[PDB]
């Protein structure tokens, strides 16, 4: 039964390509909006503080 | 809901404490004039009572 070895050898090709292209990007729009909303609170902060 | 909250007081925050500043500022020179105005009504009153004082001797 090799039908096996081809689906898991396609998951592993799979994978390999998602973490070429896909996660990076969104880990980055993620981080980017965590940056984002830390600012925004930090801000707030210096509001209060002032 | 909050996070709107948070931006909102922040923006409340910054107005106000900027028209509390100016506030300052303004109760200062407030102060001061009326200060100013009560010093000036003083020795008015003396030049006035004095000048009274001299004609009356």
């Amino acid at each position: 039964m090799s039908t096996f070895i081809g689906q898991l050898f396609g998951f592993a090709v799979i994978v390999y390509l998602v973490w070429r292209f896909i996660v990076p990007l969104v880990g980055r729009l993620m981080s980017a909006r965590q940056d984002t909303v830390r600012q925004q609170l930090a801000d707030a902060a210096a509001a209060a503080d002032r | 809901r909050e996070r709107d909250a948070m931006v909102a007081k922040t923006l409340a925050d910054n107005k106000k404490s900027d028209e509390q500043f100016a506030a300052a500022q303004a109760d200062y020179d407030e102060a001061m004039t009326e200060a100013r105005v009560q010093a000036s009504s003083l020795r008015d009153n003396a030049r006035a009572d004095g000048r009274k004082v001299i004609e009356d001797a």
